[PDB]
């Protein structure tokens, strides 16, 4: 037995709590060492004191949906522990469970707005093929993780990345047609096909938000910036082209089509405002920019291309850090 | 064992000289008037050519641990003499040197010694002892541009004209840094080098192996060619840049 | 939620770049000299300068270029902006009344794009056909110079290197030709390209590209009579025109790195060039001329003239006068003598200009009791390095102390009478196996020195090789009178260390107060510090005595007193030291949820720790368990470069990226998570780069208490020699000045009509978001210098809150006192 197959009857003394480290999708992550092992882990709070509905159901999704997932690219949920239990009667008890991860060194958010790091073209093979790894993974077990942005982006100084935050994921069907909450992206890396108002989207939403992060790499500037929904359709129509039906067939059918109209019907400038790319990653970053969801390529596409498809996972190019002594006032 | 003498010409970019602000040319300027004036105050008091040359070689050593600013030239080059002449078994008296030094040098170059010339002198020993390690005995290319020609057979005539032009060639680069740059068995053979292509000779012919076109190998082991025409190229130099010609 | 004010004490010193040209007349000659976000007029007499104008800008200027079109009669200027703010300015004069007219205004900023490594370049073609910029990689900008341009407008030429080191408009081209070097892993080559106007696009360039030096550093571009370009690297300088190909290999510019550069003659005969260490050298251009049918460069020369200040910008005027514009130190007037002086060198100083340079560190001391303050400044690096005690003067008076070298730390202990100074020289491996410094320093010519004999890194198997020639840092503790500013003594820090931290205080039970330096066993193998030593030392009877070391696991980047504890950071921790009575410090309690411990503050029993990511963190020493609390943090990433607390509740910060940000605790919420989250309160683009936040005024400070609308008082340092202040505010103060800058923005006319809320934007490479919390201070005093129809225009609708408990409209009269109150805060 044990090898963390006996979950919950752990308590939250065990943990000594470090201090908070972000904010996470439903709540706040905080990090923590265990006191007998000495590891340092990331725990996240589940409340379970609204008597409303007891157990959060978006915290049961990150719970069934994490157990099933096991890989070199994805935060795996090391065990669940909770408050102290309150005398004989279990009636008493108002205490709250925590979540049990791994922690990592760093996260892609801190590391691009410092603006501290630097990518180099190895490095974003060795970033690019590790998160299209991990997310073919759990694409193939039919799940949708439906927040990727930077904060959900881990990197230990080695040089493995992996995904955190599961809490908006949910599973797919494409036989079942199922209404899903439409906005559920970052606005910066949502798909246009969420924008215009699609409500069962296809797992290339995931791969739109990668898309977004690859071209990231080369700029360190976010490519799509915008405060509103309408006006980030619109800097998606001057790089990738306005939606119409002649390059996306079925943007007919999605709701706000005609309510939500860009400036003009511009013409694709994606090759043109990134011709400083490598000529590998452009292809790849073309396709995944794609605006049509039924001709965006796949996790697994991606994974076969000239950018990634002979990348080396025994390398692990680690992005580079600056150092010190050569840093800050007159220094180099 | 023993302390190693010898650096390569690019460190000479970073003496203690060059790096208080000395440009190339005044250091080179200022080695080769601390070298004329160990030359000339010692033939001055009729010294052996040993003890000129090792004054010279101690003079060289000297600033490359210490700088031309902070230590006066001619000052330091008497001191150096000073103590050849005790090192070589020529002594004189260090009165007598301060004399012959006030002959050669103007009111403004005697200003280095001061007040009073002779501690000025004395005291700079302690330092000089100190910075050459007691390393005392120092060898020359003279012995060795001798020990080579006796080896030589052929023309009396031709071989003498070959000696003393190396000959002189060894006086005037003592005033180089060569003396710091490669060992004296190597300098007596760029000088036979030089003189046989001035001259015009096959020095081969003249030796054991009259075919070995590499004559200078049965002389001094494992010395490419690079090193003659480097050694050759810095003598030459100074016939260029001064007012002698080459002896030919 | 909080509110603050920040007003400019001193504008910056630092020259950033100077140009040679007509601006106001087609007559004068005019030295436009650049200074951050300034932009000062002056006219070129024989005599020195003669000012006329000083105009201040909305944006870091970054490009600055004189050109004069076809059809107009004096030079027009050209500026582009950090925030790629472009404007084309012309000079109007009417009288006495100086005003810069605005021609043309646009941003040029693309939505997409990777910024360059070598910085924002600007070149305008000859023949004033378009405007040549570098912003990103692989791109270059042409804004063609058409008179209905007015918005500037500009399309993108793909460009196939990517990694460009500089690039000029060539003279002497029947098309306009680009001429620039690029490095890819090949090596770096020169290329030129012809640009069309008409297509749009790249055409192929006159000469062929050739491999050039590894280290090659500026392109520059000869005048039509010798045609072509110059190169110049770190060991040699190469001509390219065409066939002709020309390479000097020099000794004497390997010692130190070229920067600079400025032509003379303007046919191109005679050019000058700068080092590192101030050196002046001369680039001469041989002709060979046989009716003109040729004009091809003989030969290169290069001759040492003299040292000058480190200059960022050489420019050469007329009458033989050359205007050193210093970044690293003060900026002068030299004469260019054709006879050398008494030490050989050619170069003569006029007029010394006063520059703060770099202020690495700052505090504010009363050494004369009389209420009023002066600041005393570590200013300068490596041969400018300098100290500045700046006072109020009933303008300012500032006086220099040179130090010849590096200053790093400043600290005041008033029990000695005397400052402590951390300072830092260069030295170079010579040929005896030690070093030689190239210059005299205060740590050297001290009156009595000492040197750090402990052994408690013992040979740490660590006996590095060195060679002959590299560069070593020589770090010491200077302790200098606080009247005459001699070096009392200097303490020099063991091999390989460097000095971080510097403080003064007592601790625990011990009366005697202490010196207390943090060091840092640096080497270049090590990318953090792994080694580091906090030594404690007693300044008594003119000597340093070593009291005790403690030795740490890394480096010491900040100490700080604490409650008579000492509070150090190491490495990512931040530790929490006891002063025993053996005399020896011992460890109590650790925090090490941090990345890189470096600025620290503390208040009481709270503690602001300023790390390099992700922000602020606070930290509160519960006595009653001894060990350290975590309390709030700020969540959203920023590279700091200096914390401050304001008070209990505000705390303020400054970015790399030219921020000043204002986070406040969540008041004292319910929930736990609430109270945990610094929320980020206050943002403001301040546009320099701070490095010491100080708590003091040099006004006079009245002990009788006065509602003044001012709290606090806290000045910090710049890079670029600027000194301002930040104070909060009322909300009904905030809101009362907050509106006027809304009604000053829309009646001052800003050079290059470049919007005030932009430029005052919190403003990152990744993030752009407006100002709030911050009242521009600069903008609030300047309502002293408009006109009086201005005035009533602010003041019109406008609703004071006259007396107590009364909403009356304030009379213009009402403001203009507002104002000159806010005035005497500095
Ligand atoms: C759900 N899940 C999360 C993790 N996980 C493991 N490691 C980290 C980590 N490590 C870098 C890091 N950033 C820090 C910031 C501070 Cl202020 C402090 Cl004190 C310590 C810090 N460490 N960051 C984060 N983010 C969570 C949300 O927003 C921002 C980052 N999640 C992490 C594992 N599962």
């Amino acid at each position: 037995g044990q090898t963390e197959s006996d979950w919950g009857k752990r308590c939250v003394d065990k943990f000594d709590i470090i201090g908070i480290i972000g904010e996470g999708t439903y709540g706040q992550v905080y990090k923590a060492k265990d006191k007998d092992t000495g590891e340092l882990v990331a725990l996240k709070k589940v409340r379970l004191d609204n008597e409303k509905e007891g157990f959060p159901i978006t915290a049961i999704r990150e719970i069934k949906i994490l157990r099933q997932l096991i890989h070199r690219s994805v935060v795996n949920m090391k065990e669940i522990v909770t408050d102290k239990q309150d005398a004989l009667d279990f009636k008493k008890d108002k205490g709250a469970f925590y979540l049990v991860f791994e922690y990592m060194d760093h996260d892609l958010m801190g590391l691009l707005e410092s603006g501290l790091v630097h990518f180099s073209e190895d490095h974003i093979k060795s970033f690019m093929k590790q998160l299209m790894e991990g997310l073919e993974y759990c694409h193939k077990k039919n799940f949708l993780h439906r927040d990727i942005k930077c904060s959900n982006i881990l990197l230990n100084n080695s040089g493995q990345i992996k995904l955190a935050d599961f809490g908006l994921a949910r599973l797919y069907n494409s036989e079942e047609s199922r209404p899903y909450t439409n906005k559920v992206i970052t606005l910066w890396y949502r798909p246009p096909e969420l924008l215009l108002g699609e409500e069962r989207y296809t797992p290339a939403i995931d791969v739109w938000s990668c898309g977004c992060i690859l071209g990231e790499l080369f700029t360190k500037k976010p490519i799509f910036q915008a405060n509103l929904e309408l006006a980030q359709l619109e800097l998606i129509s001057r790089l990738c082209g306005s939606p119409c039906p002649a390059v996306w067939p079925d943007v007919i059918k999605l709701p706000y089509f005609n309510t939500m109209k860009p400036k003009k019907q511009y013409r694709r400038r994606l090759r043109e405002e990134f011709s400083f790319i490598p000529s590998a990653a452009l292809d790849l970053l073309d396709h995944m920019l794609t605006l049509d969801p039924s001709k965006r390529c796949t996790a697994e596409q991606t994974l076969q291309s000239d950018f990634l498809k002979d990348v080396e996972l025994s390398k692990m190019a680690p992005p580079d850090l600056p150092h010190w002594q050569d840093c800050h006032e007159l220094w180099s | 064992t023993k302390p190693c003498w010898y650096w390569d010409k690019k460190d000479l970019a970073h003496t203690p000289s060059q790096l208080e602000g000395l440009d190339p040319a005044t250091e080179a300027r200022y080695r080769r008037e601390g070298a004329r004036f160990i030359f000339d105050v010692g033939t001055r008091l009729g010294l052996h050519y040993d003890t000129l040359a090792t004054g010279i070689i101690y003079f060289h050593r000297f600033y490359m641990f210490h700088s031309f600013k902070q230590f006066p030239r001619y000052v330091t080059g008497a001191c150096c003499l000073f103590l050849a002449g005790k090192v070589e078994e020529t002594p004189k008296k260090c009165k007598d040197i301060i004399k012959t030094a006030r002959s050669l040098l103007n009111d403004v170059q005697f200003g280095q010694f001061g007040d009073d010339p002779k501690e000025e002198v004395m005291v700079l020993e302690r330092i000089l002892l100190q910075t050459i390690k007691f390393d005392l005995q120092v060898e020359h290319p003279y012995q060795f541009l001798l020990k080579y020609a006796k080896q030589l057979k052929g023309d009396k005539n031709k071989i003498q004209k070959l000696v003393q032009m190396a000959w002189t060639f060894v006086n005037d680069s003592l005033c180089t840094t060569l003396s710091l740059q490669w060992e004296p068995e190597i300098i007596a053979v760029a000088v036979m080098y030089l003189a046989g292509r001035l001259c015009k000779f096959e020095i081969q012919e003249w030796t054991s192996k009259p075919m070995y076109r590499r004559w200078w190998e049965q002389f001094v082991q494992d010395v490419p060619v690079d090193v003659l025409e480097d050694i050759c190229h810095q003598i030459l130099d100074l016939y260029s840049q001064g007012k002698q010609q080459m002896p030919h | 939620m909080s509110y603050n004010y920040v007003v400019t004490a001193q504008k910056p010193t630092a020259v950033n770049g100077c140009v040679t040209g007509h601006f106001t007349s087609a007559e004068d000659l005019n030295l436009l000299i650049a200074k951050n976000t300034r932009l000062e007029i002056y006219v070129v007499t024989a005599e020195g300068l003669r000012p006329v104008k000083e105009v201040g800008m909305y944006g870091k200027i970054a490009v600055m270029e004189l050109f004069r079109p076809k059809g107009e009669s004096k030079d027009l200027l050209f500026i582009l902006t950090a925030k790629y703010n472009a404007c084309i300015l012309e000079y109007k004069q009417s009288g006495e009344s100086i005003d810069i007219i605005t021609r043309a205004h646009g941003n040029v900023q693309d939505r997409i794009g990777r910024p360059s490594e070598t910085g924002i370049i600007g070149i305008i073609d000859p023949e004033c056909r378009m405007i040549g910029l570098r912003l990103y990689d692989g791109l270059f900008k042409v804004i063609p110079l058409d008179r209905d341009n007015k918005e500037l407008k500009a399309f993108n030429i793909r460009l196939e290197e990517l990694h460009v080191i500089d690039v000029k408009f060539l003279y002497g081209c029947q098309a306009p030709t680009i001429c620039f070097v690029y490095q890819d892993p090949q090596g770096r080559h020169v290329k030129t390209y012809e640009v069309s106007l008409r297509e749009k696009e790249f055409n192929k360039g006159p000469w062929k590209q050739e491999n050039v030096e590894a280290e090659a550093s500026m392109v520059i571009a000869v005048p039509e009579p010798f045609g072509g370009a110059i190169i110049i690297g770190q060991e040699s300088i190469t001509y390219h025109n065409g066939d002709k190909y020309l390479a000097i290999a020099p000794p004497i510019i390997k010692q130190s790195t070229i920067v600079c550069h400025n032509r003379v003659d303007p046919n191109g005969s005679r050019y000058l060039l700068g080092d590192m260490e101030g050196r002046l050298f001369m680039l001469l251009l041989e002709k060979e001329e046989q009716m003109d049918g040729t004009v091809t460069l003989k030969d290169l020369r290069v001759e040492l003239l003299g040292e000058t200040s480190i200059a960022e910008c050489l420019t050469y005027l007329d009458n033989g006068v050359v205007f050193v514009g210093s970044r690293l130190g003060d900026s002068q007037l030299v004469k260019l003598n054709v006879d050398s002086n008494e030490q050989g060198s050619y170069v003569v100083a006029m007029e010394t200009f006063t520059n703060l340079g770099p202020i690495v560190d700052m505090c504010v001391v009363d050494l004369e009791r009389q209420g009023q303050g002066q600041l005393v400044t570590c200013s300068g690096a490596f041969k400018e390095g300098s100290l500045r005690i700046i006072r109020n003067g009933i303008k300012l008076h500032i006086r220099t102390v040179p130090l010849y070298e590096s200053p790093r730390k400043i600290c005041y202990q008033e029990v000695s009478q005397c400052f402590g100074v951390l300072s830092s020289r260069i030295e170079v491996q010579d040929t005896s196996g030690g070093t030689t410094a190239l210059r005299p320093s205060a740590s050297t010519q001290a009156l009595s020195s000492s040197v750090s004999s402990s052994k408690l890194f013992s040979s740490s198997t660590a006996p590095h090789e060195t060679s002959f020639g590299e560069e070593v840092e020589v770090h010491n503790l200077l302790i200098i009178d606080q009247h005459t500013f001699e070096v009392l003594h200097a303490h020099q820090f063991l091999q390989n260390e460097y000095a971080l931290s510097l403080v003064s205080c007592k601790l625990g039970k011990d009366p005697n107060t202490y010196f207390i330096v943090g060091t840092a066993m640096v080497y270049p193998e090590e990318a953090e510090p792994k080694q580091g030593r906090i030594v404690v030392f007693q300044y008594s009877d003119g000597k340093l005595q070593t009291v005790a070391e403690k030795e740490v696991k890394g480096a010491v980047y900040s100490m700080v007193e604490f409650n008579g504890k000492l509070l150090a950071s190491i490495n990512s921790t931040v530790r929490l030291y006891e002063w025993t009575t053996e005399k020896e410090l011992r460890t109590e309690c650790n925090h090490y949820n941090n990345i890189m411990a470096l600025y620290l503050k503390t208040k009481g029993d709270f503690i602001l720790v300023g790390d390099l990511m992700r922000s602020v963190l606070l930290l509160a020493y519960k006595p009653m368990e001894g060990n350290f609390e975590e309390i709030a943090r700020d969540f959203n990433p920023n590279w700091m470069s200096a914390v401050e607390i304001l008070d209990d509740d505000n705390f303020l910060g400054a970015e790399n990226a030219f921020n000043l940000f204002v986070c406040q605790k969540d008041s004292a919420a319910t929930t736990d998570e609430e109270r945990q989250h610094l929320q980020e309160v206050g943002l403001f683009h301040l546009g320099e780069f701070v490095n010491v936040f100080c708590h003091g005024s040099l006004v006079m400070q009245n002990l009788g208490e006065t509602s003044t609308p001012t709290q606090g008082s806290v000045l910090f340092g710049t890079v670029n020699g600027m000194i301002g202040l930040v104070t909060s505010l009322s909300e009904s103060w905030y809101n009362l000045l907050l509106d006027m800058q809304n009604r000053l923005n829309k009646v001052i006319k800003s050079v290059g009509k470049i919007e005030h809320s932009f430029w005052r934007s919190f403003h990152t490479e990744r993030k752009t978001e407006p100002a709030t919390g911050f009242i521009d201070g600069d903008l609030i005093e300047s309502f002293l210098d408009i006109s009086r129809p201005k005035m009533q225009e602010v003041v019109a609708n406008l609703q004071y809150d006259d007396g107590s408990g009364m909403k009356r409209e304030a009379t213009a009269d009402d403001l203009i006192k507002v104002v000159e109150e806010l005035t005497r805060i500095h």
